[PDB]
């Protein structure tokens, strides 16, 4: 090792007294074939780890490269230059020199060329420069890097485009100006078409990570539906990397509320009514949420996930979440989109019963839920009322005090001279909604009624939203159809408030506030 | 008024989307790739 120090330290001085400081001298010679031939010999020199210092430490040197590589005609003499760059910028000492010598401009420049040697040298090199030279990105996007990398996105080599993506993804990231930049220069489809034609595991990933950062752009969210994102990424949820299907559906879930009008959904949502599953509880969280966001008023989709057995598949879901409401919540609303409005929402409300669920169902309005799960929960129920068959096992699990509780609280906390993300207007709203329906059934009349809800029903006639006026008559023309309750309505002096709804521009409204007042007449 | 969100009538509570936005963790293996490539010209 002595033998080796010594030899090296004597080179390294010829080297950076002689031969560094002539080729620089030669590099800037006016004959543009003395500079090629230079071009060459410094190249040689920088394949010898040993000889780079010498290389990197001369700023004159670096800066002759960098402007002879940026400045050459010749193919070769590019080649050779910046693969001498390449070869210099393994550590923290080259990085900054080709960093200092202005060389980043210079290889983006290079992003330019048709010659795969050149663009493998200069996509690498930058690559090196954006994982570990500070101020690498902001130049790199100053130099119009971005645009000359999603131009090169049509490319076939598969590890070029690897590292390319990756460069992307570098530069994208948390970076709105960057993304808009993508999206401007057509990087969407670019990206999808990649997702769609090639194998290459690395590549997959790589570009899957670009999407996802894109894909809470609110620009290029929407180019990536159009383009074709959804059913791109559902090709590999099936693939044995897992890093890659836990990548596509972050992305799927991100882009999914933009993707209710998208066709040729069947596969991908046949896959993700498999994959709610799965062990894996990141995998469920995703899948229960790009579901909830694709049944979202598309009876289409519902129908799909319906057949595929997706009300089977939810209840299992939620029945071994237990408190996690990363899942529940989701899943919930799923369930809550696929038992309303569709051609099967009939047979899915009666279905969730068959499989077992209305127990857990009912269960998650109680503590210790949090309001988004409880709001999603009474939307459930809701709608599962609507099934007669289930108007006595709903209220067999409690479900009707539990209603009432969580009205009179959501009530009593709206009045003044958000909580955890829900308006308490939306709960009222929700839970005399689904008290409205429940009511339809003689029994739990009764238990509603006992629970001297109709003072309450009736100061809600009075409140400023009519979508809360609608309901509240609505339950209270179900309660009506009873003797009692149509006096004891009357006597909390309804008739004023009722007579008023009369004028009510909502059909609804009007209807079942004169139906309430008939009945009180009579 | 009419409700912000939610709410619903007699064919049931209305569908809602839920926003996710989730962009998070930037790893601030291409080694050999990177290598792999360069390795042929």
């Amino acid at each position: 090792h002595a033998v080796v120090n010594l030899i090296n330290y004597q080179d390294d001085a010829e080297l950076a007294t002689r031969a560094i400081p002539e080729l620089t001298k030669l590099l800037n010679d006016e004959d543009q074939v003395v500079v090629n031939k230079a071009a060459v010999m410094v190249h040689q020199l920088s394949k010898k780890e040993a000889s780079r210092h010498a290389i990197m430490r001369s700023p004159q040197m670096v800066s002759a490269i960098v402007r002879t590589m940026q400045n050459t005609n010749d193919v070769e003499t590019a080649r050779c230059t910046a693969g001498t760059l390449h070869n210099l910028s393994h550590h923290r000492e080259g990085l900054l020199a080709i960093f200092k010598s202005g060389g980043i401009p210079a290889l983006v420049k290079m992003l330019g060329s048709p010659v795969d040697s050149v663009l493998f040298y200069a996509i690498t090199t930058l690559h090196n420069l954006l994982l570990h030279q500070e101020g690498a990105k902001m130049a790199v996007r100053l130099a119009g890097g971005l645009q000359k990398m999603v131009a090169l996105l049509n490319k076939t080599n598969v590890k070029f485009l690897a590292i390319t993506t990756d460069c992307l993804q570098i530069l994208a990231y948390g970076n709105q100006e960057s993304k808009l930049i993508i999206l401007a220069s057509g990087g969407p489809q670019a990206l999808v078409n990649i997702m769609r034609t090639y194998t290459y595991e690395k590549l997959l990933w790589t570009t899957s990570r670009v999407l996802k950062v894109l894909s809470v752009c609110s620009s290029n969210k929407p180019a990536i539906v159009e383009a074709g994102g959804m059913q791109a990424l559902g090709l590999h949820l099936t693939d044995p990397s897992q890093r890659l299907v836990q990548n596509c559906l972050w992305t799927l879930r991100n882009l999914s509320d933009a993707a209710t009008k998208q066709e040729g959904m069947e596969g991908l949502l046949g896959t993700l009514v498999q994959l709610l599953g799965s062990d894996d509880i990141n995998v469920v969280t995703c899948a229960a949420g790009i579901l909830s966001n694709l049944t979202c008023n598309n009876y289409k989709n519902k129908m799909m996930v319906c057949q595929v057995g997706g009300i089977e598949a939810l209840v299992r879901t939620v029945l071994r979440a237990g408190d996690r409401e990363d899942i529940t919540e989701p899943a919930i609303c799923a369930l809550r989109h696929l038992t309303s409005r569709h051609q099967e929402a009939e047979m899915a409300q009666n279905a969730v019963r068959l499989h077992y669920g209305l127990p857990v169902v009912v269960k998650l309005l109680h503590p210790p839920s949090h309001w988004p799960l409880i709001k999603a929960t009474v939307g459930l129920i809701r709608n599962l009322a609507l099934c007669p068959a289930n108007h006595a096992p709903l209220r067999e699990q409690g479900a009707i005090p539990r209603l009432v509780q969580l009205l009179v609280r959501a009530h009593q906390d709206t009045q003044r001279r958000f909580v955890e993300g829900v308006r308490m207007e939306e709960i009222v709203e929700g839970c005399t909604g689904a008290l409205h329906i429940l009511a339809r059934d003689v029994h739990n009349r009764i238990v509603i009624r006992g629970l001297n809800t109709i003072p309450l029903f009736v100061q809600l006639l009075y409140s400023p939203i009519e979508n809360i006026q609608r309901v509240a008559a609505g339950v209270l023309c179900e309660l009506a159809q009873d003797k009692e309750a149509a006096e004891a309505i009357e006597a909390e002096g309804a008739t004023a408030p009722l007579t008023e709804l009369l004028h009510s521009r909502n059909e609804g409204v009007a209807t079942y506030a004169a139906a309430v007042l008939f009945r009180m007449s009579e | 008024p009419q409700l912000n969100s939610g709410g619903g009538d007699e064919l049931g509570a209305n569908d809602e989307l839920i926003r996710f936005k989730d962009e998070g963790e930037q790893e601030e293996d291409l080694a050999d790739v990177k290598s792999s490539l360069v390795n042929e010209s």
